[PDB]
């Protein structure tokens, strides 16, 4: 019955949308993002609330009065935080701060525009109702790298699990320390380093807890030798403000045989509590735009979603 | 004819120390109102006498912030006082949860689940933890243990009922009075005004968990799961939750059970919520051909038709909780009553026990209780191939000892064939 | 089991090297 | 039994059991009695 079903889906493979006849209107929603009112880890500080039909910069919106708030941790000036006065800094090109290269380029086609009064950058992806840097240490684009390590979801007999006529994937997910919601491992790019090292380093630190196995590590290197950058998109991250926003580069490490994935001893470390292998489907509730990232990896691998 | 001092077991687990009842029971709190957090002393503990029942049942009204271990010592202190120091320790904790009112089922299916539960309970001397109220599957389980209680010579296995305080018609009666109440009449038929849910008369103990509210349910779910985990660690016994029918709180109960490491057995075809959980598990894990058409949309439709969440955010949270229950394939075992055989429910319970976290020897002892020679043989062969020789040799002697006590000759041949020296067997107590 | 394995490999089929981490 | 519809089965189980008694089918009486058919709710075809 399994072979008959498999051959049946192996033989089966002017666009018009007639959904207006059923409902009686169109979709009329681009799925515009508005962050929640209470800023995380700020001790109850709330933004200035705006509706989802007023966010774009093409639209006028004369009643826009955002609040300027910067977190005490960011304001104490660590090594990974940019200076409080954003003057003389050049955006949209690779800029050298203390001899270390920082990307600073956004994937938005229009680019980043510089405010004349204060020199702070303005977010091209819409309004978020809040100025200042907030919890983010760098002005403008915070480049994040996400590591999606995937394997085919297999039964004990060795057969790959199949749902809706497509093969089912499985990815490593970590439970975040701050808000206890599951997410893809990843993090902000450190000074003087690129996305490859950052992605790999965050995966060992968070999912595996390495640092803070020789040949098996070499096996992991074999796992890390075949990665494809699937997307570079803007995050719908709740910590985003008008002067600091997260943009992610997603790196997919797929294990076709499943040998390298089976040698991982999952144990939560750094800013992660627990890590586990989790099935990909459309009803997943993950942090920021990780559902979009999982959609891109299943779209690229022709997997179920 | 009332106890003044009690034997409370020490935290070391080596002996029991004698201490005053008011001294031990001072650590339990009550809430006078919803606003209150620190609370006031409870003073509502004792025994209730029910009509047509010879034995009396102890009751304790405790708070949500109270330690479940303390409640476990309290239960140990009653049993140690009543049956002596050498009372029969549980090798299985059987939690029966589900529908309080919506439990409607055909008699043959009910008879089959009841028969399997009765056999499992009588063979393993299990402690069955259900709800404290006089409705549905809890009342049915109470009837099963009522029939069970007119046998097994002296010892009767406890039927602990953990219920939220505030819904009980005799709540005013247990509040009014002095702290000790030995013989108190419980009137289930009395017309009490702001409450309508009575206690089951066949339950042997009662824990009424209070957080300050009237006519609100589900406040005792987390404490019940924590209490089962505490009991499981203390007596080294696996805890198995069974889901028959059930509402939204049964889903939350299953979520608590899977978060605390307790395995669950979902009886498919026995109800709505069970069908939703079984459907979710079969979609995520089952490799059979008939489950390949399962989708998130049909699951969402099932959640909407079953729970009736009204809003999309409620539906998203219920769907997320249902998908969170069946994330770990080891912790959920689905028994299909309407498809598989009549006598395979104990095999499903045993599969949940073996998939849980526990020592191999205790699981083999548990397998020996259910009389499943093939499961033990397969487990022994798998254990033999995977090395781990020190733990097998460390537990083979007590497993052999348990086999001698419980009259299982096939099991003695099995255990003796796997390098168990006959002269290294050790007694349980100290001479 | 051989046919299932054979069909499984018959259905399965910006280069970045992250081994430096 | 799997497809629900409990009211119609309970409504017709009594006459089916009655027909089984008249036509001498003991295996069928065991079958019909096992599927929640109360023995004391059987009804005659005619009116007395
Ligand atoms: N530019 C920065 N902004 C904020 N915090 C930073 C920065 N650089 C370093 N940090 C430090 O890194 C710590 C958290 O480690 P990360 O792994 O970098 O943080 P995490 O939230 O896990 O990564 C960002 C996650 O958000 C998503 O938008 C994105 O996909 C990524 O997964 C923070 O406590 C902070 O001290
Ligand atoms: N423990 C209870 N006892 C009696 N009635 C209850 C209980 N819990 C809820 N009710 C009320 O009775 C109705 C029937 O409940 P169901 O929807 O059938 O099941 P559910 O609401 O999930 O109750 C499950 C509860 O039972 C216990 O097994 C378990 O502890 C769980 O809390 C519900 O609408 C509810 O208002
Ligand atoms: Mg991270
Ligand atoms: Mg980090
Ligand atoms: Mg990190």
């Amino acid at each position: 019955i399994s072979f008959r079903f498999s051959l049946d889906q192996q033989a089966t493979k002017n666009r018009l949308n007639s959904a207006v006849a059923v409902h009686g209107h169109t979709a009329e929603a681009a799925e515009w993002y508005v962050p929640p009112e209470e800023y995380p880890k700020s001790g109850g500080v709330k933004r200035y609330l705006i509706d989802a039909s007023m966010v774009p910069l093409s639209i006028m919106c004369p009643s826009y009065d955002p609040v300027e708030y910067t977190h005490p941790s960011v304001a104490a000036q660590p090594v990974w935080a940019d200076p409080a006065d954003p003057r003389k800094i050049k955006f949209n090109v690779k800029d050298e701060v203390n001899g270390k290269v920082v990307d600073r380029t956004s994937c938005h086609p229009s680019g980043i525009s510089i405010d004349s009064n204060t020199g702070r950058p303005i977010n091209p992806w819409g309004r978020t109702g809040m100025t200042g840097r907030g919890l983010l240490g760098k002005w403008g684009v915070n480049q994040a790298a996400d590591t999606v390590v995937t394997r085919w979801k297999r039964s004990p007999d060795g057969s790959i699990l199949e749902r809706d006529g497509k093969k089912v994937l499985e990815f490593v997910a970590i439970q975040r320390q701050d808000n206890k919601m599951w997410a893809i491992p990843g993090g902000f790019v450190d000074n003087g380093e690129d996305v490859a090292l950052t992605s790999g380093r965050e995966f060992m630190e968070e999912a595996l807890g390495m640092g803070t196995s020789a040949e098996s590590k070499d096996s992991l290197a074999a796992l890390f030798s075949s990665g494809t950058i699937v997307a570079r998109i803007y995050c719908e991250d709740p910590r985003n403000t008008d002067n600091a926003w997260v943009e992610t580069t997603c790196v997919n490490f797929h294990d076709e045989s499943g040998r390298h994935a089976a040698r991982l001893k999952l144990q939560g470390g750094d800013d992660a509590e627990h890590a586990r292998w989790m099935m990909v489907h459309g009803g997943l509730n993950l942090f920021a735009s990780h559902r979009t990232l999982l959609q891109h990896v299943t779209s690229a691998l022709n997997a179920y979603f | 004819v009332a106890a003044k001092t009690l034997l409370i077991e020490n935290e070391d687990g080596k002996g029991s120390t004698r201490m005053e009842v008011q001294d031990f029971m001072k650590r339990f709190h009550m809430h006078a109102s919803e606003d209150d957090k620190t609370g006031s002393p409870s003073t509502a503990w004792g025994t209730l006498r029910f009509p047509t029942k010879e034995a009396t049942a102890p009751y304790l009204r405790l708070s949500v912030n109270d330690d479940p271990e303390d409640a476990l010592l309290f239960v140990k202190a009653m049993l140690a006082q009543k049956y002596g120091e050498t009372y029969d320790r549980p090798s299985l904790i059987l939690s029966v949860t589900g529908g309080a009112r919506n439990f409607t089922l055909p008699p043959r299916l009910e008879t089959a689940i009841a028969k399997g539960l009765r056999l499992a309970a009588q063979r393993t001397n299990a402690w069955v933890v259900t709800g404290g109220t006089n409705t549905g599957v809890m009342k049915l389980t109470g009837q099963i243990m009522e029939a069970l209680s007119k046998t097994q010579s002296h010892f009767i296995p406890p039927t602990i009922g953990i219920a939220t305080y505030g819904v009980i018609i005799g709540g005013d009666d247990m509040t009014r009075g002095e702290p000790p109440k030995i013989g108190l009449e419980y009137e289930m038929h009395k017309k009490d005004p702001p409450k309508t849910t009575p206690l089951d008369d066949n339950h042997n103990l009662f824990l009424l968990v209070d957080d300050g509210s009237t006519n609100k349910f589900g406040k005792e779910i987390k404490f019940r799961a924590a209490f089962e985990n505490a009991a499981g660690q203390a007596f080294a016994a696996p805890v198995v939750t069974i889901v028959v029918q059930g509402g939204p709180g049964t889903l939350g109960t299953a979520l608590q059970a899977v978060r605390q490491g307790t395995p669950i057995v979902v009886v498919d075809g026995s109800g709505l919520a069970a069908d939703v959980l079984a459907y979710a598990y079969n979609f995520m894990h089952n490799p059979l051909t008939r489950f390949k058409s399962y989708t998130i949309d049909d699951l969402r439709q099932k959640v909407a038709q079953t729970f009736n969440p009204k809003s999309s955010q409620q539906l998203t949270n219920l769907l997320d909780s249902a998908l969170e229950c069946v994330q770990d394939p080891n912790l959920v075992v689905v028994y299909s009553l309407q498809e598989s055989g009549i006598d395979e429910f104990d095999d499903c319970i045993l599969k949940a026990i073996f998939s849980s976290q526990g020592k191999l020897g205790n699981k083999l002892k548990q397998a020996m209780y259910f009389d499943q020679l093939d499961v033990a043989k397969r487990a022994l062969s798998e254990a033999s191939k995977n090395g781990q020789h020190n733990e097998i040799a460390a537990c083979i002697n007590d497993n052999l000892m348990a086999a001698m006590m419980h009259n299982k000759p096939h099991f003695v041949e099995l255990y003796l064939g796997f390098d168990a020296k006959i002269y290294e067997l050790k007694p349980s107590e100290e001479v």
